[PDB]
């Protein structure tokens, strides 16, 4: 209410080309005038052919330049619309795991809004905040066995050892319900006793 | 002021480094700040120093819900010409 | 003696063969000449523009 | 087209805005080339640094971290890669980013990954030990994470040997080379097209002009103009088609940098 330069840019490029097309209807290209009612009024038919052909060649050139640059501009609008169609499928009708495809953060959800010749996506993402450091270990040694967390990380607040989930701090007592065992505790490097 | 991109007249060269405003070239930008016009070398970004160690971890205690926009063109205007009438 | 052009003239250090008048570059532009009277090679660099 | 002469400029003034369009077309291309590079490389908020130790669990990144004994501060593999790859109105502009700046963006992307895994790509960088990050990644491909901790030394040796083989396989880059060439060869043709008469008596705007009188010379100068304008249109149209191919490639690179470097795919 107080940014749509892509859309503006497109809407503009086209007007600047259409104006250049019309402004070419007033060049001679090497003729006596730019008006056919002036070559058909001060020249006899054998002499006006040579002057009309000079205009025909120029105007054909200008029209064909217009038509080439539109093909090249449409091939670029086509790729943008193909990306918009993929974002509508993958961010609006799903939850994406691709990094930085549906915003910056961890994608939660997306909402579409229509615009003059395009679409605006509103991306809702999760961003973690306010971090602390702790100290970690890869495994815990106990009774001669090595224990690994089922879905978390082992952390220490200075004197005690807990398990959290990796993206949000929520410490738990290490039990045999949130860890699993494999091997003896002399092959892992960094094991702690607890 | 001499640049790898040519000779610049009417802007003063400073020693600070900001985010790029008007791109001159070869790493040099200009801005209307200090006024008048100045030159310098753009800034890649802040400077963050991760306290990495062989037994340290950082874990977040809160979050923010953020929402951003993304704008995309899908169409342009359909025009027709009549060769003969043009 | 026929070669018409524009530019800065400078003392050269190339050596033509003693029947060659001017030298050309790749992409075919005159870049050296030999002065008919004194018979010395001179490079031809363009007039600064931008 | 004309080139110095003045009889040519007034005749070319009769063609309208054909030359303004071509300069706009070429300027758009040049502005797009800096945005290509900004989108691939400036994907990082801060300029991250590695710590002075290199205790990474037995993993050795020395061949891809920056070399402090250099003006350019490139890495060993970036030094291997950089040793393998005025006219009639033509000019080459310099890129906005030096490649010192590009090497400085890449080393910061590298230190973000080696020190924080994938957390710096979604917010603030959160340090984690490298062995534990490697174990998180083994979980992402469906292997249980003690398979990493019980095989750490072997896994680190295999990484180190595979990194060593890359320099030997380097000391390939035909893609970039192809690009570079395709452009020099198209610029050489535009200059060679200036020595053609296109059906005039000669191809040099003075000898036509000092051997005929105006009514007679204007006819030949218009043929020269027509040919030289056709050559420039061919050149610009092909540069437009070739830049859209480079843009689709830089777009693929940006997605790879996001999805393969800032995360696990
Ligand atoms: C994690 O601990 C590190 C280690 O002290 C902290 O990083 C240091 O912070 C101080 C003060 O900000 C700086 O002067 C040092 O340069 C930092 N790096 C070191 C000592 O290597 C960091 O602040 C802690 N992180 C959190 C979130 O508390
Ligand atoms: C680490 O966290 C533990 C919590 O389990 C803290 O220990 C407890 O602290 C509370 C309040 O100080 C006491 O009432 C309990 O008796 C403590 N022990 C237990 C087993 O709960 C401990 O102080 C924390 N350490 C640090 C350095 O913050
Ligand atoms: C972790 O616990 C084990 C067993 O309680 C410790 O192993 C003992 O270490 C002492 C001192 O080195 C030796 O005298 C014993 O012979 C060891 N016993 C066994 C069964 O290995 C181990 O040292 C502890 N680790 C740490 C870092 O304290
Ligand atoms: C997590 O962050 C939120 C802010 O996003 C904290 O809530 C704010 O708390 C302050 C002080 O109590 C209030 O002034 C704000 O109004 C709160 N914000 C909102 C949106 O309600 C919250 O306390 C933080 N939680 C923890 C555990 O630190
Ligand atoms: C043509 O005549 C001029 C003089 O009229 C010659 O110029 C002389 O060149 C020699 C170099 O060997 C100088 O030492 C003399 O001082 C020059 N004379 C003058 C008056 O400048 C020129 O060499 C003659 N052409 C040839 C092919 O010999
Ligand atoms: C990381 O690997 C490099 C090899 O690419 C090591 O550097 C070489 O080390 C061998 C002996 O181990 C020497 O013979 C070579 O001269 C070294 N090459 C150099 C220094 O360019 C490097 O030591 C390894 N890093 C660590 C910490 O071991
Ligand atoms: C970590 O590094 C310290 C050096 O400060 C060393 O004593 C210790 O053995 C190392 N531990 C691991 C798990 O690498
Ligand atoms: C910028 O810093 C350099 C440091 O080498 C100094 O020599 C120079 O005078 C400074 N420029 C200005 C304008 O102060």
């Amino acid at each position: 209410s107080s940014a749509l330069g892509k859309l503006q840019d497109v809407v503009n490029q086209n007007a600047q080309a259409l104006n250049t097309l019309v402004k070419q209807l007033s060049s001679n290209f090497g003729a006596i005038s730019s008006v056919l009612n002036d070559i058909l009024s001060r020249l006899d038919p054998p002499e006006a052919e040579v002057q009309i052909d000079r205009l025909i060649t120029g105007r054909l050139q200008s029209l064909q330049t217009y038509v080439t640059q539109q093909l090249i501009r449409a091939a670029e609008i086509r790729a943008s619309a193909n990306l918009a169609a993929t974002k509508m499928s993958e961010c609006v009708l799903g939850q994406s795991k691709r990094v930085d495809f549906c915003g910056k953060g961890y994608h939660l959800m997306s909402f579409p809004q229509s615009a003059p010749h395009g679409v605006v996506f509103l991306h809702v993402t999760y961003v973690p905040a306010q971090e602390k450091n702790f100290t970690t270990a890869p495994a815990i040694c106990h009774d001669g066995k090595a224990h690994f967390p089922r879905e978390g990380v082992f952390v220490s607040n200075g004197t005690h050892w807990f398990v959290t989930q990796r993206n949000f701090y929520e410490p738990q007592i290490i039990t045999t319900d949130n860890t699993f065992v494999s091997g003896n505790c002399d092959v892992v490097i960094g094991i702690v006793n607890n | 002021f001499q640049t790898r991109a040519g000779c610049l007249i009417g802007a003063e060269h400073v020693n600070n480094s900001y985010e790029c405003d008007i791109p001159i070239g070869a790493g040099i930008c200009a801005s209307y700040q200090t006024q008048s016009i100045i030159a310098y070398t753009m800034s890649l970004g802040a400077e963050n120093s991760v306290a990495y160690s062989n037994n340290s971890i950082a874990i977040p205690t809160n979050f923010t819900i953020s929402v951003t926009t993304e704008i995309l063109p899908v169409s342009m205007t359909k025009t027709s010409v009549d060769c003969t009438m043009y | 003696n026929g070669l018409t052009g524009t530019g800065v003239l400078t003392e050269s250090n190339k050596k033509f063969l003693p029947f060659q008048q001017f030298g050309r570059d790749i992409a075919d532009t005159t870049d050296a000449v030999r002065d008919p009277q004194t018979l010395e090679i001179l490079d031809i660099t363009p007039c600064s523009f931008g | 087209i004309c080139g110095d002469s003045t009889e040519c400029s007034n005749l070319l003034l009769q063609y309208g805005s054909f030359c303004t369009q071509l300069n706009r077309a070429l300027t758009g291309i040049a502005v797009e080339q800096d945005k290509n590079t900004q989108e691939v490389f400036a994907q990082v908020k801060q300029i991250y640094k590695t710590p002075p130790i290199k205790d990474f669990g037995g993993f050795n990144f020395s061949q891809i971290l920056p070399d402090p004994s250099k003006p350019s501060k490139r890495s060993p593999i970036e030094d291997l890669l950089f040793n393998k790859v005025k006219f009639n109105g033509l000019t080459v502009l310099p890129p906005l980013l030096t490649d010192e700046m590009i090497a400085q963006y890449t080393s910061a992307l590298l230190a973000g990954t080696i020190t924080s895994g994938w957390t710096f790509g979604a917010g603030p960088a959160l340090q984690i030990p490298f062995p534990m990050q490697m174990a998180y990644r083994f979980n992402g491909i469906g292997v249980t994470q003690n398979v990493l901790y019980e095989n750490q030394k072997l896994i680190a040796n295999q990484f180190n040997s595979a990194i060593g083989k890359i320099q030997d396989s380097l000391s390939a880059l035909g893609k970039l080379q192809d690009v570079v060439n395709q452009n020099a060869q198209a610029l050489n043709t535009l200059v060679k097209q200036l020595s053609s008469n296109f059906g005039a008596i000669s191809s040099v705007l003075n000898d036509i002009l000092s051997r005929l009188d105006p009514p007679e010379a204007e006819v030949q100068i218009d043929r020269l103009i027509t040919g030289r304008l056709q050559s420039l249109q061919t050149y610009v149209t092909q540069q437009l088609i070739r830049a859209a191919e480079i843009r689709a490639s830089a777009n693929l690179a940006a997605t790879k940098m996001s999805e393969c470097v800032l995360g696990q795919s």
